[PDB]
């Protein structure tokens, strides 16, 4: 049936390997919980700054 | 079917809690439950969200 | 300096393991299954204690 079966290591859980190509406006200066990607932690709303 | 478990079985019919506190009984019972070309009276949910 | 440093130094040891898969609450949490993260989050527990 040609089986394919990824692996899913997790020993390097804080990296860069999400992609469910999300579009999500944010809105800064805000008590939110969020995190996308991995890095062990949670972020405030709205980017590009510096 | 025990504390902790997973399975279609274990998660679509019958789960037991984490802190479950009793036993577990089970036995062989072929002759009881069975014919000729198969008996589909037990029926198990294979589905559910 | 010895009030700041000691401060300091019970700040810091949120960053150890303390024999636990993680230093993370949210990590250990993710990645193992609830009936099988206590036995791990109770270690970081005693050692942040």
């Amino acid at each position: 049936y040609r089986v394919v079966v990824l692996s899913f290591e997790l020993l390097h859980a804080p990296a860069t390997v999400c992609g469910p190509k999300k579009s999500t406006n944010l809105v800064k200066n805000k008590c939110v919980n969020f995190n996308f990607n991995g890095l062990t932690g949670t972020g405030v709303l709205t980017e590009s700054n510096k | 079917i025990a504390p902790g478990q997973t399975g279609k079985i274990a998660d679509y019919n019958y789960k037991l809690p984490d802190d479950f506190t009793g036993c577990v009984i089970a036995w062989n019972s072929n002759n009881l439950d069975s014919k000729v070309g198969g008996n589909y009276n037990y029926l198990y949910r294979l589905f559910r969200k | 300096n010895q009030n700041a440093q000691a401060l300091n130094t019970l700040v810091k040891q949120l960053s150890s393991n303390f024999g636990a898969i993680s230093s993370v609450l949210n990590d250990i949490l993710s990645r193992l299954d609830p009936p099988e993260a206590e036995v791990q989050i109770d270690r970081l527990i005693t050692g942040r204690l």
